[PDB]
């Protein structure tokens, strides 16, 4: 027997959130959005420079090592399946004059991920955003790979 | 800033104009509808006097049927465990060469290219990225393309285009060696039949009938049934489809036999579905291919449905069976049901059973009397068993049968009885439903004494349920009140007390009326209620309702109170309830958002019923009748002056000769209407009027009037000329002096036109 | 710059922010909103074919400048009829000039 | 389309009644209208329209032509004595036989 | 009836039940399809007068209105003695006016 | 496709507004706005049919309508072909726009 | 979100004759990974193919873009496959004998 | 109170704000807007065919 | 008849009285301005009452909830019945929510006359 | 930090509009009838309502 | 495409008709045809290059 | 009954049919037991379809059961479901046992006797 709580229950989590059999624990928040700036990221394994991957088309990208409904599989088993979430979001500025600008802006987001994701080789923070800026380096757990991210006028 | 208008705020709009598709109206249930494929050719067993069998010729028999079936049935449950563990299935070869038709090459281009076919899905996201002036050189390669027949051909839609395919090249008949081939060429006729000109139409239809055996089933089939499979049919094409398929039905008789398992798996629909002339098609033609082909075929053959997983096709069989069962007669198939309703291997099979007896006694009604007793004995054995859903639908069943054999074979049901008692105290929700509608159905063909004390047995339980809100809860206990408590053995008081408050109380209410059904039934249990117990209580008690706003409600309430005095006469009401009568009858009057001739009839039926004692309302009858003629018109005119047309009589038997004038007058005033609609009620009126204040005491002189008539005969509108034509009938005829030979002649050369 | 604030509240925005845009503006703000609005997207040039209509149809046209869809309606006289009946003395001064209380409707806002 | 029926009714009406009243005319036959009767008549009906295979010199002209006034058929077909339906298809003729 | 050859009667035996027709039907002759000299009264097959069915248009199918008749000549040559006229197919007729209705408004 | 062609034909139904009298033609050309109005496929058949075949049309009748100052002409073409030059206008205008053919300074233009 | 009549089986027309299914499987290729293609033979199939992506999604992806491609200065003709008929039997014996390797393989029954 | 302050609650007949702990997801059979689309196309087509009236 | 004909019974009747247009004061519903409770059926037997008040606070708050599991094995025999807080509410959500497919099970959503406080 | 594992409203912060504003007008031609001018076009209301 | 600017230049020769008279319009454009506007404002824009000179 | 339009196929068929020998040894079933006989039935056609079939196993009972059947009918009634030769072979080995358990004293069939 059970009493009746007034505690939830997956169900609707499971049914809104799932994909393929596979339910994904990340939403995209309001804020999504894609950048006129068009992004590109240049993977290298210990000084070997791999073929670039152009991710200004997406507003979020799934990286972990499950290959099914990751945008990116990293092929480390120290990555675990549901890992890390790129994600464009539309973030308020001040331009110069005063006036409100916003623009889109390229967020890393860990899902509580096994190992740890660096930051320019610093392991950030799990279930939270992470700005990335020109020339930044990442790595997830502890992959033999490296990534640095430009764009097109970077 | 027009980017602001490029950002579209929130597709073809010719969805106004185009015309449905049954793909529409479809639910999930009927979803099934198209999920299903045809299948591999079917042997004839009959074949050459019953022919001895040549193996290695993959026409399929009973027995791959089966074993395809038994195959399915336990993929599908390891399918179902191996998740447990755990349509977009990927497939196989031989998958893909029973899907693809012939004349197909398969190619793997490279084996690069199937290995960049290997790396196709791979890493399909990550790719590098993806003009200017440059004149033209002429060339003629659009002009080449052809998206059209040539010939006398109708267009071809764009989505009939891979089943008529074959007609868009062009080749030498001759050239076209396999003679067979020619057939299916012209057999593509087809398209003429589904698009295409009236004309088209009946050349295409005989040149198919009579060439039927000439072309042979295997080509008109193979050709026909995909187009009855399409998605997009629409209703005519579906119908005119129909229609061929019975005209060459009736032409090849025997050469069916191997096509009717496809015939049927195509038809079935049609038996269940909301159109009226759809279900009547359908099931006439099941009949006539169930005479066609013979019986044994159709047994054979629409076995492995019975058993068939998907509840879709269970039902839809069970319905076909009854129909062919109709066709051929009940006792050559009766063994056969003997031996499905007693199956063992699985319920369903039983409860399918079951159900095509009801379908039978529901379909052929009282046909079936001689066959009472062996029906009945085949469907009992599940009144008791332990499933729930077989107990339910056998009750179901037991109930379609009384009502089919109304009064007569109690001494056969004698057997079931108890059973049905017994289950009644003890059951809860569902069961007591379906016993309740059977024991209902049963009390009438009983015997007044036997039924006397099983009746007030009943009427307990019944009492306790008006209350329950499940809507077949409602629906069975109003149809069994009208039974039971409608019944010659019982008495006035024991209903008017400890039935009609409760009645009243719970089952008058909005969202009856909003109902269909609903509607209909309680107006017949609310009628029998009078018919036992007299008119004043029930009237006295539905009558302010008449004074209801709810539109619907105020139609079902006068539509009562009309059919109710229509059976008992108004022998009985009192002043005042009359008082409250008339004064809910105008107020029900005086709004009618639709043409309604439900309260219009109520209307003359009452007083009709009233006979003189109405007398004393004329005047605010007329003052209605008259603001009404005047309002602003289009229903409230012609309204108002067919109210006047059914009232004539006892505005004129009780002789008001000022309003009688009045009424003559005013109309006459109003013949010039430009509105039809209007004017036609006015004539029709003006008949009304005259049919009974005779020629020559008519305040419009009969002479004054025709020349005022003549005119109106150019009027080419159905409702005027018909109308006019025939009050001028009954003047010509009756009065027909008051004339003169010149409007004689004048109307002669006038009717002459008429005729178109 | 309502539009950047329902975003910058992600609510969307009513017809009351509108009300008084309503019908200002030279394309008179609720072309927006039509029903239509989605077609009419892909109409174009369609004030040089108002204009070359004089070539087809043969009746002479005053409004060959404007079209009411793509442009609204960019004059609203309701004001004018309002203010010719109250020159003229009301309803009732009106009325006192004509067959009205002659045929002694009891009033006469049943004038249809 | 037009029938032998309707053709002959023409050719008789015509010869009767002037080239001139075409409103007669259509009246007569039904499904016919007056605007057709001048076109087929003047299309294919009337006498001079004249009704053989191209000459070698004819399409001579003809291609010639239509390479000089690119798409004028009403304009050419005067000059080599035919109607803008046979120039038209006879050039489509001739470009297919050659390609 | 005499018009329409693809259509088929009851022809099982008469019984004690009158037969009705619609407004829209009425005035005429079952078989002689003709709207004269009505002599004697149309009688039904059992079946044919089961069921909802109690006083329909044995042709058109709709509401019974009034009393179904014999023509003096089939009453003469005796075609009043086959039973239930009772038109058990509904025709092609129907079907085809209500669907092109359907179609149109 | 669909769009364009329904532009075409609300433009050409406009012209028949009053709709009192009629004439032979324009009555035909009713017809034939509703029959492409049922079937657009079979409409848009037939239209590339003929941008694609026919190089020889029908003749079209010319009037003079009169401002007092100087005539005007007034064409009219035959209803197929009337059908198949409205929708070809709609889309060259629809792509002219859209690849910016026209430059600024031709200006009788959408905006103004 | 799929109007159930898309498929993985495509059909097409307008082909240019003696293309090479090297140049083809590319132009399918760009939308998914392909089950298999087919050409017709016949003159009459001679220059339509039915087309068969592995997944519903590349399906529709492509039916729905491709849709009027211009190759060799003509447009292509796309439509979704009515695999509504058989031409074969099932092959009882390969089923069942692959199924008696399923059920005794993972022990189920 | 706790009340609900999450994104946009969908508008109703009565507006009504939506309950402390709601989930926060729109779920509903759309006959709300259904109703609403329909509403106002009516004052729109009652519009349209005055014009007419007065024609 | 099976229960989900039983939703296509409250859905045909909301249409048919939008289309014969009628008022809302002699709309269906307003046999019931004197309950706040609410019928659901059908409900899949996993959910819980806090998934149950979350989904359907969607139009107000909820006064009280009964969800009727098996006392024996303390199982959800699927079906409850909701106080809402004011009428109206309930009304929106008979309207809006007869219907709605949850993990599968398309649930169905009533007005309730006497409810049994049990 | 964000809070996850929520049910996704499929929704984005770009600006919505609510359906009382849409379909507040219907029609596709020009209000002009084609330059027709015995009709009576002046206003568009009842001067009662 | 040569498709359609040949539907366009044929089009502009026809046969023109009044009670009596004819003739074979092909000399001028007919401004009367729904096409007439594109033709025009292209023929304008020749012109204009012709004015401007490709420079301004 | 109603229709004169199509034929028959009872008639049809048993005239153009290729029946078995001994099928016309008029038979009773009072003179008989039948549970004994049924076994056999159930496994001969369990071999001959390959399977079980509860139907076509009481289809044959219930055919079985009036005071006469009839072995044309019956013949008929199965060519649908067994091969069609299958059917005239299966009649062709009952039928005479049924008339060996009607000649036995008992009711009971010689080859069960013996069996
Ligand atoms: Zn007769
Ligand atoms: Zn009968
Ligand atoms: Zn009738």
């Amino acid at each position: 027997k059970e009493k009746p709580s007034f505690e939830l229950s997956g169900a609707l989590l499971e049914d809104t959130n799932t994909f393929r059999g596979v339910v994904i624990k990340y939403s995209e928040p309001p804020e999504a959005r894609i950048p006129k700036k068009r992004w590109r990221l240049y993977p290298f394994k210990n000084d070997e420079v791999l073929p670039v991957m152009y991710i200004h088309r997406q507003s979020a990208y799934l990286l972990g090592r499950h290959r099914r409904i990751a945008d990116i599989p990293i092929d480390h088993p120290s990555c675990s399946k549901q890992h890390a979430v790129f994600q464009y979001r539309l973030v308020e500025y001040t331009r110069a004059d005063g006036t409100v600008g916003r623009r889109v802006k390229p967020y890393i987001i860990d899902l509580g991920s096994g190992n740890g994701t660096f930051l320019n080789n610093k392991r950030i923070e799990p279930q939270r955003y992470y700005e990335l800026k020109e020339k930044d380096v990442l790595k997830f757990g502890f992959s033999s790979r490296e990534y640095v991210l430009l764009h097109e006028s970077s | 800033p027009v980017a602001l208008l490029n950002d579209i705020p929130q597709y073809d709009p010719f969805a106004e104009h185009r015309p449905p598709k049954i793909a529409d109206r479809e639910d999930e249930y009927k979803k099934h509808r198209r999920t299903m494929i045809i299948s591999p050719e079917r042997l004839d067993p009959f074949a050459d006097g019953g022919k001895t069998p040549d193996p290695k010729m993959n026409a399929r028999t009973y027995m791959d049927v089966m074993r395809e079936q038994h195959l399915t049935k336990e993929e599908r449950e390891i399918r179902q465990q191996l998740a447990e563990k755990a349509r977009n299935r990927p497939l196989s070869d031989e998958e893909l060469d029973a899907m693809f038709p012939e004349g197909y090459k398969v190619l793997p281009p490279p084996a690069g290219y199937v290995p960049i076919r290997t790396p196709a899905r791979k890493l399909t996201a990550t790719p590098t990225p993806l003009t200017g002036f440059h004149m033209q050189t002429e060339d003629r390669t659009m002009k080449s393309v052809n998206d059209q027949p040539s010939g006398n051909l109708p267009f071809l839609k764009p989505d009939d285009i891979q089943y008529f395919d074959k007609l868009l090249v062009d080749v030498d008949e001759s050239t076209l060696s396999p003679e067979e081939q020619k057939e299916r060429k012209i057999m593509k006729l087809l398209l003429k039949i589904k698009n295409g000109t009236p004309p088209m139409r009946k050349a295409a239809l005989r040149q198919i009938t009579d060439k039927a055996r000439e072309f042979g089933a295997g080509p008109l089939f193979n050709q026909i049934l995909p187009l009855l499979m399409s998605p997009t049919l629409e209703d005519q094409e579906r119908h005119l489809l129909v229609k061929v398929i019975d005209r060459i039905l009736y032409k090849l008789d025997d050469l069916v036999r191997p096509y009717v398992h496809k015939i049927l798996v195509v038809i079935e629909p049609l038996l269940i579905d909301e159109d009226y002339y759809a279900r009547v098609e359908g099931r006439e033609i099941i009949s006539n291919l169930a005479k066609a082909a013979g019986l044994a075929t159709m047994i054979s053959t629409m076995r492995p449905d019975i058993d068939n997983m998907d509840e879709y096709v269970r039902n839809t069989t069970a319905r076909a069976f009854a129909v062919v069962a109709s066709a051929l007669g009940i006792p050559s198939l009766l063994p056969f049901l003997k031996a499905v309703c007693k199956s063992k291997k699985s319920w369903q099979a039983r409860h399918t059973g079951i159900k095509i007896v009801q379908q039978i006694a529901i379909l052929m009604g009282c046909a079936i009397l001689p066959h009472l007793r062996s029906l009945v004995e085949i469907i009992e054995h599940g009144l008791v068993d332990e499933q729930q859903k077989v107990r339910t639908i056998s009750a179901l069943a037991i109930a379609a049968l009384a009502e089919a054999a109304t009064p007569y074979g109690i001494e056969s049901f004698d057997s079931v009885l108890k059973p049905l008692w017994k289950g009644i105290r003890q059951h809860r929700g569902k069961g007591l439903a379906a016993f309740l509608k059977a024991i209902g159905y049963l009390i009438p063909l009983m015997d007044a004494e036997y039924a006397n004390y099983y009746t007030r047995e009943v009427m307990l339980i019944l009492i306790r349920e008006f209350q329950s809100p499940d809507e077949e809860m409602k629906k069975i206990v109003l149809k069994v009140v009208k039974q039971c408590c409608g019944t010659d053995g019982v008495e006035a008081n024991y209903i008017k007390t400890e039935i009609l408050p409760p009645f009243f109380k719970h089952f008058w209410q909005h969202r009856m009326a909003l109902d269909r059904r609903n509607y209909r039934q309680l107006v017949d249990t609310t009628v029998e209620l009078a018919n036992k117990v007299g008119a004043a209580e029930i009237i006295s008690r539905i009558v302010d309702d008449l004074k209801d706003e709810a539109e619907q409600y105020r139609k079902m309430v006068m539509e009562t109170i009309e059919k109710i005095m229509g059976n008992l006469g108004a022998a009985d009401i009192d002043h005042k309830l009359e008082e409250q009568l008339i004064d809910g009858i105008l107020y029900a009057f005086q709004e009618q958002t639709t043409e309604d001739s439900v309260m219009l009839n109520g209307f003359g039926t009452v007083v009709n019923a009233l006979g003189k004692r109405v007398k004393p309302y004329l005047p605010q009858i007329c003052g209605t009748v008259l603001w009404r003629l005047n309002n602003k018109s289009a229903k409230v005119r012609q309204q108002a002056a067919d109210l006047i047309s059914r009232t004539a009589v006892v505005m004129k038997t009780c002789q008001e000769e000022k309003l009688m004038g009045h009424l003559g007058v005013v109309l006459y005033e109003y013949l010039g209407e430009e509105y039809p609609e209007v004017l036609g009620s006015i004539l029709g009126a003006l008949k009304a009027i005259v049919n009974v204040i005779g020629m020559h005491k008519m305040t419009p002189p009969i002479k004054d009037l025709l020349p005022r008539l003549t005119p109106i005969l150019k009027n080419r509108h159905e409702k005027v000329q018909e109308n006019c034509i025939d009050l001028v009938g009954r003047i010509a005829d009756r009065g027909a002096e008051y004339v003169s030979a010149r409007e004689w002649m004048r109307i002669c050369f006038e009717l002459l036109e008429l005729l178109k | 710059l309502k539009r950047q604030e329902a975003i910058a509240q992600n609510r969307r925005l009513t017809l009351e922010d509108l009300e008084d845009s309503w019908d200002r503006g030279i394309p008179r703000i609720n072309t927006l909103f039509q029903k239509d609005r989605h077609t009419l997207a892909y109409d174009k040039g369609w004030r040089v074919r108002t204009d070359f209509k004089q070539y087809q149809v043969l009746k002479q046209n005053p409004f060959w400048w404007t079209h009411q869809r793509h442009d609204g309606k960019l004059w609203n006289l309701n004001n004018y009829r309002t203010d010719m009946i109250q020159a003229l003395g009301g309803v009732e001064g009106i009325l006192e000039h004509t067959l009205f209380k002659g045929t002694y409707f009891p009033t006469w806002e049943g004038l249809f | 389309v037009w029938r032998n029926t309707e053709d002959e009714i023409l050719k008789a009406a015509v010869m009767k009644y002037g080239k001139n009243q075409w409103s007669r005319i259509a009246s007569l036959l039904h499904r016919k209208s007056a605007k057709q009767c001048k076109a087929r008549w003047y299309e294919w009906l009337d006498p001079s329209i004249k009704k053989t295979e191209w000459s070698r010199e004819e399409e001579e002209k003809l291609l010639h032509l239509a390479k000089l006034m690119p798409t004028q058929w009403r304009t050419i077909a005067p000059i080599i004595g035919r109607t803008a339906a046979q120039c038209l298809e006879h050039y489509e003729f001739l470009l297919d036989k050659a390609a | 009836a005499k018009h329409h050859p693809d259509l088929i009667f009851c022809r099982k035996q008469a019984g004690v039940a009158i037969g009705r027709l619609c407004e829209k039907c009425d005035g005429k002759c079952v078989i002689c399809d003709s709207y004269v000299r009505p002599c004697t009264l149309v009688r039904i097959c059992d079946e044919c007068n089961y069921g909802s069915y109690q006083g329909r248009c044995v042709i058109c199918g709709g509401p019974g209105v009034s009393d179904a008749y014999y023509c003096k000549e089939c009453t003469i040559q005796e075609k009043d003695r086959d039973g239930c006229p009772k038109i058990v197919n509904l025709g092609s007729s129907k079907t085809d006016l209500f669907y092109e209705r359907k179609k149109y408004g | 496709d669909t769009k364009l062609l329904i532009l075409a034909l609300e433009r050409l139904k406009e012209a028949y507004s009053v709709k009192s009298r009629l004439n032979q033609s324009q009555r035909e050309e009713l017809g034939l706005i509703e029959q492409a109005y049922d079937n657009p496929h079979e409409a848009l058949s037939r239209i590339k049919r003929h941008l694609l075949t026919q190089r020889a049309f029908k003749e079209v009748g010319i009037e003079f309508m009169d401002l007092y100052s100087h005539l005007v002409p007034v064409y009219d073409v035959e209803p197929l072909e009337k059908i198949t030059d409205a929708y070809l206008d709609q889309y060259l205008w629809y792509e002219a726009d859209k690849r910016r053919l026209f430059p600024p300074w031709i200006k009788p233009a959408d905006t103004e | 979100r799929l109007p159930p009549e898309v498929n993985r089986i495509l059909y097409i027309r307008n082909l240019p004759y003696k293309i090479t299914a090297e140049e083809m499987y590319d132009i399918f290729g760009k939308y998914g990974p392909i089950r298999q293609i087919r050409v017709g033979n016949t003159p009459e199939t001679r220059g339509t193919a039915y087309v068969v992506y592995e997944d519903i999604f590349d399906a529709k992806n492509a039916c729905d873009h491709l849709s009027g491609f211009n190759v060799c200065n003509r447009y292509l003709v796309v439509l979704y496959y009515n695999a509504n008929r058989a031409f074969q039997k099932m092959d009882t014996k390969k089923k069942e004998e692959q199924l008696k390797l399923l059920k005794e393989k993972y022990g189920i029954n | 109170r706790p009340r609900y302050s999450g994104p946009a609650p969908p508008p109703n007949r009565f507006n009504i704000w939506p309950g402390y702990r709601w989930d926060g997801v729109d779920r509903s059979n759309g006959f709300e807007q259904k109703r609403f689309a329909r509403l106002a196309s009516k004052k729109a087509v009652e519009e349209l065919a005055y014009k007419w009236s007065v024609e | 008849m099976n229960p989900l004909t039983k939703v296509k019974l409250i859905n045909e009747l909301n249409e048919r009285e939008v289309q014969l247009g009628v008022a809302d004061k002699v709309s269906w519903h307003s046999e019931y301005k004197d309950s706040a409770w609410i019928f659901l059926g059908g409900l899949p037997y996993e959910l819980t009452e806090g998934d149950i008040i979350c989904v359907f606070s969607q139009y107000g708050e909820i006064v009280n909830i009964n969800l009727v599991r098996d006392k024996k094995t303390g199982k959800s025999k699927g079906f409850c019945f909701l106080c809402y807080e004011d009428q109206r509410s309930t009304i929106l959500a008979v309207d809006n929510f007869n219907g709605i497919k949850i993990k599968g099970r398309t649930i169905r959503v009533d007005h309730v006359s006497n409810y049994r406080a049990p | 930090v964000i809070a996850l594992g929520v049910p996704n409203p499929r929704t984005s912060n770009e600006v919505q509009y609510d359906q009382r504003l849409f379909n507040q007008s219907k029609g596709m031609d020009s209000g002009f009838a084609g330059g027709e001018d015995e009709i009576y076009n002046v206003y568009d209301q009842a001067w009662r309502g | 495409d040569h498709n359609i600017a040949d539907y366009m230049t044929a089009k502009n020769n026809v046969v023109i008709n009044y009670k009596d008279m004819n003739h074979t319009n092909s000399y001028g454009i007919i401004r009367g045809l729904q096409f007439a506007s594109f033709i025009v404002q292209y023929y304008g824009l020749v012109m204009d290059l012709l004015v401007l000179g490709l420079h301004r | 009954e109603q229709d004169n339009r199509f034929s028959n196929k009872q008639k049809k068929l048993l005239k153009q049919l290729k029946f078995a020998e001994c099928l016309e040894k008029k038979v009773d079933m009072s003179k008989v037991n039948l549970e004994v006989i049924k076994p056999w039935i159930t496994k001969r056609v369990t071999e001959i379809l390959g399977f079980e079939d509860d139907v076509v196993i009481e289809f044959i009972f219930n055919q079985l059961e009036v005071k006469n059947p009839d072995s044309k009918m019956m013949q008929i009634n199965l060519t649908g479901f067994l091969n069609g030769k299958n059917a005239r072979e299966f009649m062709g080995e009952l039928w005479p046992l049924l008339l060996s358990a009607q000649e036995n004293i008992a009711g009971i069939p010689s080859a069960f006797l013996e069996l």
